[PDB]
């Protein structure tokens, strides 16, 4: 039997609002380590990988590993019913077709029973890598940039070097160029660059990733030449949420 | 040309019964 | 001639925002006792009963009783022209086809003249009852519950017992259940003569909730097989009651 | 089955001229 | 070569949110005096006249006069990419087909460079000589905005009647009629309704247009209306220290 | 009847080539 308790209800609320629009259905693998989820969007152009460490929960129990086929859109509606101060409890039975979420007002206790589903999932083997460039910057800055360049073009040419990073777009009105410089804690831009990289990515997908902004004050972009981009949001003392984006050409 | 994640990483399909 | 002066114009603004969506046309009965309005929505599933006691007004005068056929939509568009601090004065003549609303900024004076209309209303005789269950609870809390269970399903099953009330919903995604235990404007109290369990359409309830700004609390009166009564006491004016016919 | 308010209380139709 | 540096980027951000919807394409005349814009909307019922004086720019330079055909819709998108505390520089080359907008984020850690393409326009500008209107009402821009929006629910047109002690706005529709009266205020400053009248006036105007002018509300605390019989109304927002932004609206009948 | 600005002031056309 599985039963995890999260005193910070918001974390799970935000995690779901950050995913629901990019991925509709996904498998939630529960194990003693914690909650894990890997899923590609419909077009397979992007991948998400969530990791909520058991140590991040006040209470966590998992007798047997569970793989629950979940409809993120339905779970999103259910979590919308929680308050940002509610203590969220997750409880599931080994032979169960449902997931039970319990919201405790910080004398109001809500209890939902979400129906699960069957899912013909496809997961990928992503080995540990060390990227040519790793930018750490404020998630707010990242979200503003992506959104702004959207009014200019469809793709963004991210150029990373040791001095700073540059995002550019081009369209039928002209072009745009946003240059960030390394800063001399949450308002800093640092670059662990080994080799310069310049990649082209679809802004449409990046603006989905940025919905994970409320999860962290900072975001880190890992770019290696000819590989998918990794935009990671560290959920404070829980784990993280990563979004991979297939490069163009 | 927009590439897809399956062009860079090995995929293994899984059937979820729940 | 009818002339009622209200310093707290916001109350009148709030009332219309709380009605225009549920009922589009309605008869306003003006008496020396005050302003009374009872109307049934198009589907006749719910009913509204508004009472603004003459004592709630800074000035009130009604020589002869009036029955003004009003288009609430139009009256609502007119009230949106009043600020929340304006002093609202209503004035009507006996042989008049119009209602006059005068807003006074607390150097700006606004005068509107709303055309009235003919209405073939149908009114219900609702006797004073002592309900099996009466729940007093924060209006914001009630509003949350309705909005939420709505995502889960169409109907809500309200179960009222001595030590708490329970709201439940069900849909294709599963089911939802909210339990409120009997705990000033943050308390929950229940006056239960007999337990009651009723099924109501969340669509209508989410219309009633548009009256939340009229009170910090709301009361729910239930009895088996009778319409639910959701009441918002307009502070020292009177109240606003919404009746909801039960499902089967 | 959604019942109506007229099922429980006595109605009295009114003609309003104004 | 033209290069102007406005430390108060927000101003230029506001100017464009106040124009884009009323005028989609316009000519930006650049000179030693500053930046000027005059343009009629598609229907020719209203006219806008912008003047941003060179003295209002921290750095202003103009070797030769320019008439840049601009797509205000596109320039709005581009200016939306600027922060309200961003220093905005505008630089254009004489034989150029583009305008260069550079936004500098406060800490010097972020710099944005946009290159907006210019366009050919068959513009038609009017000759409006200095006049002395019968009525001039100075009043709160928030108040004017409110009045216009409200009366829009009541009717399409507004009858502005101006007299010595006050100005009245009126609207009529199927639901009835509305009537707002502002009384000249004594000792209040931005909260004042002061009037300058040579002789009473009463004009009718289309509210849909006036609700576009009010989009320039963030530019100034006050707004002044100048009227005279049988001539276009003038609603002006003084872009403090820069210049101003005027909207003319042809009367009805 | 709605009048147009051109009914009151002199108009001169300009061809902008940018």
């Amino acid at each position: 039997m599985f039963e995890a308790r999260l005193v910070q209800g918001s974390i799970l609320k935000k995690v779901l609002e950050a995913l629901k629009d990019l991925i509709n259905e996904a498998c939630w693998d529960i194990s003693s380590s914690g909650v894990n989820l890997q899923s590609m969007d419909s077009s397979h152009v992007s991948l998400v990988q969530l990791t909520l460490r058991s140590e991040g929960f006040d209470t966590y129990r998992c007798d047997r590993n569970l793989a629950m086929g979940v409809n993120l859109t339905s779970m999103s509606k259910i979590l919308k019913c929680a308050g940002n101060e509610d203590i969220i409890t997750l409880r599931a039975e080994d032979n169960a077709d449902t997931l039970a979420l319990v919201f405790e007002a910080p004398e109001k206790v809500s209890d939902y029973e979400m129906k699960l589903m069957d899912l013909d999932v496809e997961q990928l083997g992503i080995p540990e890598q060390e990227y040519s460039c790793v930018v750490k910057m404020p998630s707010g800055e990242f979200a503003r940039i992506c959104r702004d360049l959207s009014h200019i073009g469809d793709a963004v040419v991210i150029s990373c070097a040791k001095d700073g990073v540059k995002f550019s777009a081009s369209g039928e009105l002209g072009n745009g160029n946003i240059k960030l410089s390394q800063t001399s804690e949450e308002e800093a831009v640092t670059i662990e660059m080994n080799e310069p990289v310049q990649l082209t990515f679809a802004l449409r997908y990046l603006n989905f990733f940025t919905k994970a902004t409320p999860l962290s004050s900072t975001v880190t972009l890992s770019m290696s030449a000819d590989v998918p981009l990794v935009v990671e949001y560290k959920i404070a003392d829980m784990g993280h949420l990563k979004y991979y984006l297939a490069p163009k050409i | 040309r927009q590439t897809s994640m399956t062009d860079f990483y090995h995929s293994k399909r899984r059937l979820i019964f729940s």
